[PDB]
């Protein structure tokens, strides 16, 4: 939200960026939101680790929309980048500082958008390894 | 909690839980009580006998949850802290003296139907709910029994948990223990002789201990969890932060700015 | 007893839950607690 800035926080150093990039999160904007589902498949510059991270409630993503994420070597200070591209060819980047995560559970993560459109947007986002039910199946969407 | 039973969803909406951003752990309970101010005890932050020194970078406050190892989209919120001020006097050496911490969030949380301050005590207050036989409320996600025979595990709870502790007489707190014991704190639990049992564990250490008005029908913190020797020992009984005594010093370090 | 500048809001309706107290529903275990107040002569 308008006062949080990743670029300034603290990556919590211990983490283990294959135990995260691999599976399933789910990320929802709010308890209610259910659209638009978006799924993003992230794919880490090394060991693969097709990740999708199925996005709920963000406004700014139209509801029939796929994302194909590749890392990059951008912000390289304790920072992983990603560039995505998608269906509509709408493309943004998107760079995660993670805060606290249990590769099993749960993961706080401050998250910075780029549109190629309207630039810079900070977020403090909880990514969910379980799906709160109202969340449509990750091989339905993605 | 030792002998407590499982908390209704909303049943104290300023329970606050201090949690550890890397590795992830819970630390101790809290108290919400105002929407950027949090109460809390000193040994959960500073406590060099155990290693113990967290700054506001170590630690996010999780508001408004039920169970304790689940993150809650529904009804949880995570807050970070923007400053952490400990009672200058705290005495960590000899009896926990002043066992108390003020945090404040970086931004107003947003209250709801699961976070909502819980009151202070007033001069009237403390003096007409402050008697040996009334009880309070402690709730925590600590420890559910003082000991576990293979894993820890067993003693953990899913759910916050809800015990209702009778107040007592401060002779007989002082009688109870060779520890000293000081104006700043009270004890409170079941005599051997009462039919009941009941106390505050190992991972409760900042969550309130209250009491509801019969005359305003507000629930107030009297209490802070702070220690004990052991866990709902016979005999024995469980030491809170006098609130009320330290009410002064609180809003000493709260009103800090323009006024 | 406290600003609200420096404190906030929360104060002039703290302790009445919402799911309980605000909406004249009491928990399983209230009753210990004003019986606790029974006072004998």
């Amino acid at each position: 939200a308008e006062g949080d800035d990743c670029s300034i926080e603290k990556a919590m150093g211990d983490f283990k960026p294959e135990e995260f990039f691999n599976g399933t999160w789910y990320l929802a904007h709010g308890p209610g939101v259910t659209s638009p589902a978006v799924c993003q498949k992230f794919t880490t510059s090394g060991s693969k680790g097709f990740t999708q991270i199925v996005e709920i409630g963000y406004n700014k993503f139209e509801s029939n929309v796929k994302f194909q994420c590749n890392q990059v070597d951008n912000k390289n200070g304790e920072q992983y980048s990603f560039k995505c591209k998608s269906s509509d060819n709408t493309e943004f980047e998107a760079d995660f500082t993670f805060i606290s995560v249990s590769y099993d559970n749960f993961a706080l993560v401050c998250r910075s958008i780029t549109f190629t459109s309207q630039p810079k947007e900070d977020r403090y986002l909880v990514f969910e390894r379980t799906k709160s039910d109202t969340d449509p199946d990750a091989k339905e969407i993605c | 909690i030792v002998e407590g039973q499982d908390a209704e969803v909303g049943l104290s909406p300023w329970q606050v839980m201090l949690f550890r951003k890397s590795p992830q752990e819970l630390l101790c309970g809290a108290s919400l009580i105002s929407d950027r101010w949090v109460l809390t005890a000193a040994h959960c932050l500073l406590y060099p006998p155990w290693d113990k020194n967290f700054t506001v970078d170590d630690l996010l406050v999780r508001i408004g949850k039920h169970s304790r190892t689940r993150y809650e989209r529904k009804v949880e919120k995570i807050s970070m802290l923007d400053k952490i001020y400990i009672h200058p006097r705290y005495n960590w050496k000899e009896n926990l003296d002043r066992d108390i911490a003020l945090l404040k969030l970086k931004r107003p949380i947003e209250l709801s139907d699961y976070i909502h301050p819980v009151c202070l005590p007033d001069k009237q207050t403390a003096a007409k709910l402050l008697h040996a036989g009334f009880k309070g409320r402690v709730t925590g996600w600590g420890n559910r029994r003082e000991t576990w025979t293979t894993s820890v595990a067993e003693v953990q709870p899913s759910v916050l948990q809800v015990v209702n502790l009778p107040l007592v007489e401060r002779p007989v707190c002082k009688a109870s223990t060779r520890i000293r014991i000081t104006d700043n704190m009270f004890c409170a639990g079941y005599k051997p002789g009462e039919g009941k049992r009941g106390d505050a564990c190992e991972g409760d250490s900042g969550g309130p201990f209250v009491m509801k008005s019969p005359y305003n029908n507000r629930w107030y913190q009297m209490g802070i969890v702070s220690w004990g020797e052991g866990c709902d020992r016979d005999g024995k009984y469980g030491f809170y932060t006098h609130v009320f005594r330290l009410k002064k010093w609180i809003q000493k370090v709260i009103d800090r700015l323009g006024s | 007893f406290f600003n609200e500048k420096t404190f906030g809001a929360g104060e002039a309706d703290c302790g009445l839950r919402p799911l309980f107290e605000k909406k004249q529903v009491q928990d399983q275990t209230e009753k210990e607690l004003f019986e606790s107040y029974i006072e004998g002569r």
